[PDB]
């Protein structure tokens, strides 16, 4: 069954990778006293004791492996090993190891399924690069015993899985149950590679006890990449072979990358550019010299195409500013629309209002009116609550009266023609003009005052076709 | 909600 | 001569070079016709034939070379190889080759001098690392028969220029001219490399036929590449030597980069900056939290200078929302301009219309109207055009009449004194303003009507300079 | 004092870097008649003169090191060697060197500290890859004399802080005091290394003069590095570990990173991404197709949420646009912002202007006006002063007169109330709108005419609170 | 295109 | 600066 030695394998992969990268780190992130503090890894002080500074030399894959115990690490059961790289309190009484680390690199715990299954980490090799106490180490080598291409193939799926690649995978042989009793397995003096165990299975006799060494080569070394665990200083492009585009680094934030000119910039706008390909213009947001509104020195961005030439952006936009009422304020706000629209009463009948005096309108039903859907408001920045505005300006009024046929003529409806009808107007009173909302719908409305002269009668009119508005909606942290 | 009209006046 | 050595040497690592990059492709860009497709490169298709499953075992290089014609690779003259390493099209009418490469490997027709060169490449041993059909490629062996030490210096020359590196250089030998007779050129049973032609010169007898092999490797896509032909999982940038700052890595749909929090970013606010290093404050396009218009979780991006201020984009923006009438359907706006203007008309002869019931006016001859240029739109996405759109609401509006001089006092030209000159007041009967357009102009005219109670006279006025308008300019799929 | 010896070292790693970065430059910025010109580095043309051609021959470690002046490169005290690595015109004159580089490699007058320090620079070997003339150099060495574990961790530190990096450090010993003396220390027939000095500094006689050999490779080729003096062509992501993620690479100007969509997007819509991974989407910045105002093909750029929707970002935006009136001229403004407000002239007293004809306003202190901070307007591009403008819209209006307690009813200060107090209406002659500035304010002020037809009165009132308008906010180019 | 006057009254 | 009022006409 290959899904039990998947599980088997994931966890392998998981311990190995977890001590790839304590290796890897010089200096770590350990708390002393409730706050952070970076120290020089154990394994690079030669003032530390075993099993930090335990160090083989084979430092040729083919060499003899060691057969000291203060030279590679025994591993798992029956050893305290797994107290030195996990953190000083896995027990919350505190445990012999003098450390605390910022994050666990592997489990306090040994994952469960390797407490008993076929093959298990039993000896860990740190090749040392020089002789010196505390030397970098160049080559880690895990010694799995089994308790043989099956595995392999599951231990390397597992490694693909986790941006790890083995160097070789070595069979190895101990004529016991000793950790240091580990020996290559060879054919013919040669040491058996797992990639050459399938010619030489039969010539192997089953009086041994045979495992894998997976060889693994910590350093992340100094070049960036393709699993992205260098963290560049910065990174510039090139341009006709020369290191003179533009260059990204970051601040000290952590947070934003910082975009920069190049040596071969005859000007000083860096730029991120988009580029379909298809035959126009690549769209640039470009930084370029500005002045604030006291003239001093500043900046800004523009988005612009390759003929200097204003691009489009199709987004929500935010304003804030500072309330022109009261400071210290901000107020926030979006980009508005206009409409323009008259009111719809046409004839007598809904025109005029009967008793002025005691008329008690209901915007909601009153016919002639202008209805819209309230907007939805943008996002916005945490505790600005946006609110829903709409505004109303005249754009067109008349003091239209009966003609000799009780019917009104000036009609503004559409403005290309607003002066096409004149109707036989009379003396204004003026205008009072309503925006009211439910849950979900603007409600306009309006009164106007005329007086004919003609008849000497007064009038008041209800949403006339003869008042014409051009109406103003936006979202503001400012209430309607 | 409500909307109301207003009285004007004769010579 | 080491000139056409020299010349001789570019081609021939040309070749190399070419067969090389090819190599190191497992996914290749192949033209399917009208489109580019990505394809399993045929070399690594367990279904492909001769020669892309061609392959030699030898991955020592002191090994037997192979003399099997179905695992090495016959190249040069008498060999039908050149075609499946060329474009399926490089004659017009078609080759035996089944694939359209995006890109040209190698020159369709072999470089004009290596067709009678004294050094040519006779034979190409793609070294396999395991013994599956089509397996990955570890080692390519050039075989370069001489029809020593001046063309190694070319050839390490030109390789030089070419960014690629030979593992070693071989002298190989065979007792006839057959393509499998090359066997490795031996000093006492040891293999003579090039680094041992010197001393061992005297000991070869000339009844053999001698070449170099040139060993070169594909797979170089383990660190990321000052060429860029190596793709990265992510890329993280350092703060003080630790890797604590943002990421990029793609997203799945091949289009989007994503930037990302560092490790060290105390708070979650990726941004992307732009430094002129002038004396003033990078500007940065940040990622912060906030909340939609029912109030859940969202975010939004803010344009900022390192004090947290809202920075400036020039820039044309469209928004889009969903029409306030028929909710069903999205609309696009741009941002409006203001214009404050006053008609110009000024005295009785201009103002005062003779006949009104008769009058019909041309508005785009009319004196005193007021007269703009149409607005261009910006680039808006397929399938959304914009119109020009144009608005006017009253700013000041009274019904003055003839002083005792004829002539009219109050003048709304100029906002800052609208009040400054009061004119004669009579009963106003309001304004019908229309706004027309041809292809290039805006016509924005207006008429009023006045009641003059000395004279108990009737008046109606055209484009009045005691008429001002709030113009309102944008464009929006909204049509006028 | 090791304070003095990181000086030394400083200054030691400083001339070793610049020689090095010289050595790994093959083609050079050079300037030729007022102009910069790329040219070949004179050490790789087998036509330059001495020391240009000086190559050493020991390309091992441990092999001879050459005792040939014309090998071998002598420097510093009694040498023109610095002439031929530093600008012709470090001299206002001219030096006897032909080269006018465009940037100092090293400073033209050597580091003063140098001129008598413990350590100086004494011989720098090229060591030669080929015996071709003008060959590329694989080694650079720099042979220090003593005039040796202290000054080693010193310089260590500063090729640390100067990016560099030393292959390995050898113990160099002369019988007298020639340049061509120097040979390696042994031990055993072995050479000293510096990592086997501490075992063996007694087996070493006071009577030679010591000195120690500082290895450094040339180039940092090929792949990029992390402290990032290697610069890219371009740069692309990986998707399910294939290269099909989107790309960046630098267009010609230097200023401009350009994104292009990768081999796997099956859309053509390249994008810029924030991702906070808190549950909401991420947020994208990306190019899509579109259409300028003559219908042309065209693009801009969208910023969406993963569900296609438009997303917000807060900022201050400029839009340029041609002047409606006097084309050739382009202007500039910013988002208005729209705010509804009233006068508040309510009783008698403050509302009724007793003399009309003789009144003299002070904008700035009559009652009932509406007052607002001048804004404060955002970034322009220089030679561009914005000037903040404000304008107001009628949008109520009504000829209010005293009712029977001598009140005035009308009342517009909320807009959700417009119509609740109708009050008892007269004939209309308008209003005059004036807005006015201090140097920190807006003086917005009012004057309504109105005809009682029940007492024949003739009133004109000041700021009344029966009339309300939309005052509009902005900034742009065009004046007040 | 077109524009148009409108008729006021007399008393 | 400056404001000012408007003259209104008697019947």
């Amino acid at each position: 069954d290959e899904a039990r030695r998947q599980i088997v394998s994931n966890a392998l992969i998981s311990e190995i990778a977890g001590i790839v990268d304590f290796v890897a780190e010089e200096q770590i992130t350990v708390i002393e006293q409730g706050i952070e503090k970076e120290i020089t890894n154990p394994l690079y002080e030669q003032s530390s004791g075993i099993p930090y500074i335990n160090r083989t030399t084979n430092k040729d894959l083919n060499s003899t492996m060691s057969t000291n115990a203060s030279e590679f690490i025994n591993w798992g059961a029956g050893t305290s090993t797994r107290i030195f790289f996990t953190r000083k309190y896995c027990i919350s009484t505190g445990t012999q190891g003098n450390y605390e680390f910022s994050k666990d690199y592997i489990p306090c715990e040994e994952p469960a399924i390797l407490s008993n299954s076929d093959l298990k980490i039993d000896r860990i090799d740190f090749v040392a690069t020089d002789n010196t106490v505390g030397s970098a180490i160049e080559r880690v080598d895990f010694i799995l015993t089994f308790d043989f291409s099956n595995y392999v193939s599951s231990l390397e799926k597992a490694a693909e899985q986790h941006s790890i690649s083995f160097k070789d995978i070595y069979v190895v042989e101990r004529n016991s149950s000793g950790a240091a009793g580990w020996r290559l397995t060879t054919i013919s003096g040669k040491p058996l590679t797992f990639s050459g165990l399938s010619k030489n299975i039969g010539s192997l006799d089953k009086t041994k006890n045979y495992g894998l060494r997976l060889s693994i080569d910590p350093n992340l070394g100094k070049f960036l990449r393709a699993d992205g665990r260098v963290g560049a200083d910065k990174l510039c492009w090139n341009i006709d072979n020369k290191m003179s585009g533009p260059c990204l680094a970051a601040d000290d934030s952590g947070n934003n990358l910082v975009l920069t000119k190049g040596k071969g910039a005859k000007s000083n706008e860096p730029g991120l550019c988009w580029d379909l390909n298809t035959g126009t213009s690549k769209l640039c947001l470009t930084q370029i010299e500005g002045k604030d509104n006291n003239d001093k020195d500043a900046s800004l961005i523009k988005l612009k195409d390759d003929n200097g030439n204003p691009a489009t952006m199709l987004a929500n936009i935010l304003v804030e500013e500072k309330s022109m009422t009261d400071s210290t304020k901000k107020e926030l706000r979006t980009i508005p629309n206009t409409i323009y629209a008259a009111f719809s009463n046409s004839n007598a009948s809904d025109l005029v209002i009967t008793n002025p005096g005691n008329y008690i309108g209901n915007v909601t039903s009153e016919k002639g009116r202008i209805e819209l859907n309230v907007q939805d408001c943008p996002v916005s920045p945490d505790g600005n609550k946006l609110h829903p505005r709409l505004s109303a300006s005249i754009a067109s009024i008349v003091a239209d009266t009966k003609d000799s046929n009780g019917k009104y003529q000036a009609d503004f409806s559409s403005l290309a023609g607003n002066r096409n009808s004149g109707g036989q107007l009379g003396y204004l009173s003026g205008t009072a003009i309503q925006v009211n909302q439910s849950g979900s719908k603007w409600y306009i409305t309006a009164t106007m005052g005329v007086f004919d002269p003609l008849t000497n009668t007064t009038y008041v009119y209800l949403n006339p076709k003869f008042l014409s508005v051009n109406i103003t909606t936006w979202c503001s942290t400012e209430p309607q | 909600s409500e909307g109301g009209a207003f009285t004007v006046n004769m010579p």
